[PDB]
């Protein structure tokens, strides 16, 4: 499996997409980016030409006016359109992130201090999930040649090390998944860039998100509430794979 | 002698708000200097575990050498503690302080033709309260706490239950410090509103205050009402916590999302209180040094009494991710994007007095200047978050931390120095050197950029808030983003440099207004300083 969902080096750009929405989210995200470096440009091209212009060596008497209403009618009803603009391609996008379809495959998810635990309600499947180098797994959350060690025999290398786990949330690709979110003891949050999901982890409430993946491979992401000393060491490792690489991962589990 | 600290002269309390607003932020600024140092480079080098068993002091000084990964045990909670202390002292005890307490106190009466306020001795409690809450925050990260260590690592906003579940009593240092701090803005807001309406000069009708006045006037309504919200908010996590209380604990039917829109409801306007006494600033210093008018006085005005009120509508863009409904969530992203109509009018017009004016490009006006482009890339990306389909995958992550850096640490506080270097002359007697001024500003200038762009990238790329240690490939960009913080610090000692040399053996100011006629406010009419009882 490709390890697609995982920041790169020197990155300045989004998580690699692997789900509509977050393809929506990247395109919402470059459209408002070109509107914003234009207003910031402009601005600061106003700035510099207005301080080279009227520098008090080049212009030396000034000028006293108030008021001008074409530009001030100009400038607060341009802003207006923008924002509407903006809105208009935006509401949409928000809609289809929150609008939860039918699963096809159902997950319950709850966070821990410091870990999360997996549910298929539909197959009978529940475990725990642990950073590998976390305590769970020998460690005490840094690197070290154990830690190292387990990261290759987990299918990772020593570069995944803070966002492997040593169970992963295996689901089939191009099906609707559904993931129900909840705290055991303070708030979580568990996320995945590649997805372009993310969903607070509260004690006490029950929260849904949907992706679909639209390519198979291992996909991280990190508990993103601050939720005690090891916040830092709780992370999330989805794997996407076939559907019956999914139903063979299914069978191993099933107790006969 | 303590006769400072028992005046209860406007001009006196002004000053000691300033002073001790500088000292806060210069120990708050030390904070990030250590959180920087250990987020130069993946893997945790300098919060060890094992600088726990020295004692206090050993265990400080062996906290500032890096270790070798293999004899660090990483230490998260000294971590959280870390940006918790740092955030609590500059939301609290620095940039209001300096700009509410410090140049409000000084200059709003001054700027109305008022004697004093209308309660000196009012005055005179706030400033002590502001040092009382300020002495218990510290104290906190000193208290039994978290993890059986000391201090308290639960962020700056207090969510419950990790709030209400972390051991110790340095949680509830903390609480009685943000009571102690609104308290002092209280009384402070009382003060400015009741001597704004009732203490103004004759003839000096409300619509010929300036700005900076009009910007305290509406920084003031909105303590008032922000404020007892926030108490009552953090009432309720010390009755969770000490007295049986479970408005936050789902096992005795409570909700921890109730807690977070009782504080964002303070959350947002806390915001507007830090930056609209900066906008009031902007426009006296960009009035000066364009030698011009200030363009659309009467739209100033409206649009700080717009972003006011609006600013108390909007704060659930803090809660995107908490479970907001569809239709909560599409209105709160809605409301947030008409901030920005009011806010652009303001940027328009300080540009707009720029244009057809004289420009003279001494060190106040460098810092209005970088604060108009610095403002705008902050509040631009916080448009961007306003998107709650984009926060999605922004929430909680570094470029958060950019957004809120460029409007605060490149924004309010440019407004900041803008003031200082503005007004030194007139409050002390003595003028700083120019040069000096204009190097402090590129030093910063530079630093604060190298700091806090490359954390949009960060953001982009899906790293965390509140992390200790990230994955490897995020290095890079932590990297310059700590080298920019190491020159931005350089340039703060620097500051505080010129501060000293400013005072001690400053060149002598003779003149009542000693930058030109455009300065044209009160406090220009007077000496510098001015007499120890005005009008
Ligand atoms: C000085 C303090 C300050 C100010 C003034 C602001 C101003 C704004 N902020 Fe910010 N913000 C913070 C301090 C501040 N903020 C802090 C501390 C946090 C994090 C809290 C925490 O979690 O710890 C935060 C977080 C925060 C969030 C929550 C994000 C998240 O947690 O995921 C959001 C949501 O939309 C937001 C948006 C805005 C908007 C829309 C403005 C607007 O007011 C900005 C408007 C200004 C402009 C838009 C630029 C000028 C306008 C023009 C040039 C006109 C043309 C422009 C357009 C047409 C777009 N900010
Ligand atoms: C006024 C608000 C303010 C200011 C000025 C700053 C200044 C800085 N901050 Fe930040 N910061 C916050 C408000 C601010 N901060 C808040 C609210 C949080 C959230 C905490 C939480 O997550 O709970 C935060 C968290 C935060 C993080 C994220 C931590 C994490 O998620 O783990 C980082 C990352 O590096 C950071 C770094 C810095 C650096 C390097 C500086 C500076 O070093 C940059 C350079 C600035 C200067 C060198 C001087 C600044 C001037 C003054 C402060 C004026 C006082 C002086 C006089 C009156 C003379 N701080
Ligand atoms: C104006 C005053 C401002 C004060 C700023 C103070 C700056 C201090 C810089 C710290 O020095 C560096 O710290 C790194 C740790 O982050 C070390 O990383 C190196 O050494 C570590 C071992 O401790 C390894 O784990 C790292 O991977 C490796 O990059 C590195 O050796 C060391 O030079
Ligand atoms: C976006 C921000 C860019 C700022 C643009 C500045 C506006 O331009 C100026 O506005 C004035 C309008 O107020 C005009 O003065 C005109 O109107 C004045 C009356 O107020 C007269 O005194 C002048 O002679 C007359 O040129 C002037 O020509 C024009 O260049
Ligand atoms: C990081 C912090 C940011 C720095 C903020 C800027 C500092 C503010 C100015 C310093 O305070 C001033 O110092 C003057 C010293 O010359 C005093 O003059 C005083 O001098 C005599 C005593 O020295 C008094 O009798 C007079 O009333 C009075 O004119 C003056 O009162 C006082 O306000
Ligand atoms: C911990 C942080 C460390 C930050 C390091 C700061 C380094 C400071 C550089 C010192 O050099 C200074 O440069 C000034 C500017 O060139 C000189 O002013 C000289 O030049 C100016 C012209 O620009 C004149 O106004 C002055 O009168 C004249 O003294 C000044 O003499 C000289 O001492
Ligand atoms: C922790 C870091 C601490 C760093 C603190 C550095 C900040 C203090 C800058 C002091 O610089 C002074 O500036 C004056 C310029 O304003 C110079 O006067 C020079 O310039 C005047 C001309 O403007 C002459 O009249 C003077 O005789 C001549 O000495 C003076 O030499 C120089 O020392
Ligand atoms: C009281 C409570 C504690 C207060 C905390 C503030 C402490 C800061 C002390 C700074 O004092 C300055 O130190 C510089 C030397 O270190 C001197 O600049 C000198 O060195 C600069 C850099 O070379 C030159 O530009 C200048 O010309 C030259 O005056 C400067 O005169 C002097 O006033
Ligand atoms: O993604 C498209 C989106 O369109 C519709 O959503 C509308 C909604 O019906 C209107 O009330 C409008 O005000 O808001 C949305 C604008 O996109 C569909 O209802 C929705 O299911 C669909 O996802
Ligand atoms: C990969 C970027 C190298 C660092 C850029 C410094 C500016
Ligand atoms: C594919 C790389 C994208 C790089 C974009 C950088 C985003 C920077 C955000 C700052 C916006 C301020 C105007
Ligand atoms: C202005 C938006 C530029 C386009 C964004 C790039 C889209 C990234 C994902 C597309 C991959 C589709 C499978
Ligand atoms: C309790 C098991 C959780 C999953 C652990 C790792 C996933 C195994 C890979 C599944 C098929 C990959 C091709
Ligand atoms: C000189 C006191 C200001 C704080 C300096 C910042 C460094 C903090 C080190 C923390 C050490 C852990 C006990
Ligand atoms: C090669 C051994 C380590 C050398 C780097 C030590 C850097 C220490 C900087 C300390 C900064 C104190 C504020
Ligand atoms: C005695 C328990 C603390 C009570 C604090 C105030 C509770 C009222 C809640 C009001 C809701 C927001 C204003
Ligand atoms: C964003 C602030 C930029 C302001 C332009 C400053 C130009 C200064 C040129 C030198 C002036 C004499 C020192
Ligand atoms: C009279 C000379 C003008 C004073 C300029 C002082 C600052 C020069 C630019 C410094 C840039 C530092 C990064
Ligand atoms: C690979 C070790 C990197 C060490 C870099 C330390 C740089 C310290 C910068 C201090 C600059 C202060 C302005
Ligand atoms: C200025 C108000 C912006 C609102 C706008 O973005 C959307 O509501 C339009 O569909
Ligand atoms: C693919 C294997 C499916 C087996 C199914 O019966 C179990 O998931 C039910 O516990
Ligand atoms: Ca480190
Ligand atoms: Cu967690
Ligand atoms: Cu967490
Ligand atoms: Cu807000
Ligand atoms: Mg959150
Ligand atoms: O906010």
């Amino acid at each position: 499996l490709e390890i697609i969902g995982r920041p790169q080096p020197g990155g300045t750009g989004f998580q690699p997409s692997a789900s509509p929405v977050a393809t929506q989210i990247h395109w919402l995200d470059g459209f408002i980016l070109v509107i914003i470096a234009a207003i910031t440009i402009f601005v600061t091209l106003l700035i510099l030409y207005a301080v080279w212009r009227f520098h008090e060596k080049r212009n030396k008497v000034p000028a006293r006016f108030t008021h001008n209403s074409p530009l001030e009618i100009a400038w607060t009803i341009v802003p207006i359109v923008i924002l509407v603009a903006i809105g208009a391609f935006s509401l949409p996008v928000l809609f289809n992130q929150q609008e939860i379809p039918e699963a096809d495959v159902t997950v319950k998810v709850t966070g821990y201090q410091w870990y999360w635990g997996y549910e298929y309600p539909d197959e009978e499947i529940s475990f725990e999930s642990y950073m590998i180098g976390s305590p769970a797994t020998g460690g005490d959350n840094r690197m070290s040649p154990e830690v190292e060690q387990q990261l290759i025999e987990a299918g990772y290398s020593r570069d995944e090390f803070l966002l492997a786990t040593d169970t992963a949330m295996v689901v089939p690709v191009n099906k609707t998944v559904v993931v129900q979110v909840t705290g055991a003891d303070v708030i979580h949050s568990w996320t995945v860039p590649a997805f372009g999901v993310k969903q607070d982890a509260v004690p006490g409430r029950l929260a849904q998100l949907w992706f679909r993946a639209e390519r198979e491979g291992i996909f991280f992401g990190q508990c993103s509430e601050l939720c005690g000393i090891s916040h830092a060491y709780m992370p999330i490792t989805v794997k996407v794979v076939s559907e019956e690489a999914y139903a063979a991962w299914l069978e191993q589990h099933h107790h006969h | 002698f303590t006769r400072w600290f028992m005046s209860t002269n406007h001009k006196d309390i002004g000053v000691l708000y300033l002073f001790t607003g500088g000292l806060v932020g210069l120990i708050s600024v030390a904070f990030t200097v250590y959180m920087r140092m250990e987020l130069m480079a993946p893997g945790v080098q300098f919060m060890c575990a094992e600088h726990l068993e020295s004692g206090l002091v050993k265990g400080f000084f062996q906290s500032l050498w890096p270790s070798a990964v293999e004899n660090c045990t990483p230490n998260g909670h000294l971590w959280n503690v870390m940006i918790t202390g740092h955030g609590i002292l500059m939301m609290f005890f620095v940039v209001i302080p300096a700009l509410f307490g410090g140049f409000g106190n000084y200059f709003m009466p001054l700027h109305i033709g008022a004697p004093d306020m209308a309660f000196p001795r009012m005055n005179n409690l706030s400033y002590w309260l502001y040092v009382a809450g300020t002495s218990l925050a510290v104290a906190s990260l000193f208290a039994p706490g978290g993890n059986g260590q000391l201090g308290s690592g639960i962020g700056w906003v207090l969510y419950p239950p990790l709030s209400t579940s972390e051991s110790g009593y340095s949680t509830d240092l903390a609480i009685f410090a943000v009571h102690l701090s609104g308290a002092s803005s209280i009384l402070g807001a009382i003060n400015m509103i009741t001597t704004f309406l009732n203490m103004r000069a004759p003839g000096m009708t409300m619509h010929k205050v300036p700005l900076f006045a009009w910007s305290i006037f509406v920084t003031a309504w909105l303590i008032l009402l922000a404020l007892p919200v926030l108490a009552g908010a953090i009432t309720m996590l010390l009755t969770d916590r000490n007295f049986g209380t479970t408005f936050f604990q789902p096992s005795g039917g409570g909700d921890p999302v109730l807690y977070q829109h009782i504080l964002w409801f303070f959350g947002h306007p806390e915001v507007y209180i830090i930056v609209l006494p900066a906008f009031g600033i902007v426009s006296h210093v960009i009035a000066t040094f364009a030698k011009k008018p200030i363009f659309g006085y009467l739209p100033m005005v409206y649009a700080m009494v717009a972003i006011g009120v609006l600013g108390f509508v909007v704060w659930a863009h803090h809660m995107y991710t908490a479970g907001l409904s569809l239709t909560q969530q599409s209105y709160f992203m809605m409301a947030t994007m008409v901030i920005a109509v009011p806010t652009g009018i303001k940027i328009f017009s300080w540009i707009a007095t720029m244009w057809g004016g004289s420009i003279e490009l001494k060190t106040p006006m460098l810092w209005a200047l970088g604060f108009l482009f610095l403002f705008t890339v902050g509040g631009v990306t916080g448009i961007v978050l306003s998107q709650a389909s984009v926060d999605r995958y922004y929430h909680d992550t570094y470029y958060v931390v950019a957004h809120f850096h460029y409007v605060m640490s490149l924004g309010a506080v440019f407004g900041i120095f803008a003031g200082i270097y503005f007004w030194i002359g007139k409050m002390s007697g003595r003028q700083y050197p120019e040069w000096a001024g204009k190097l402090h500003f590129w030093m910063m200038f530079v630093g604060a950029n190298l700091t806090f762009f490359p954390q949009h990238f960060l953001g982009r790329q899906g790293m965390p808030r509140r992390y200790i240690d990230y994955p490897e490939a995020f290095a890079t960009w932590n990297f310059v983003s700590s080298l920019g913080a190491f020159l931005s610090f350089a340039s703060f000692l620097f500051f505080l440099g010129v501060i000293f040399y400013t005072l001690t053996r400053g060149a002598r100011v003779t003149a009542n207004n000693y930058w030109n006629e455009h300065a044209d406010t009160l406090e220009w009419t007077l000496t510098s300083p001015p007499p120890e009882h005005t009008f």
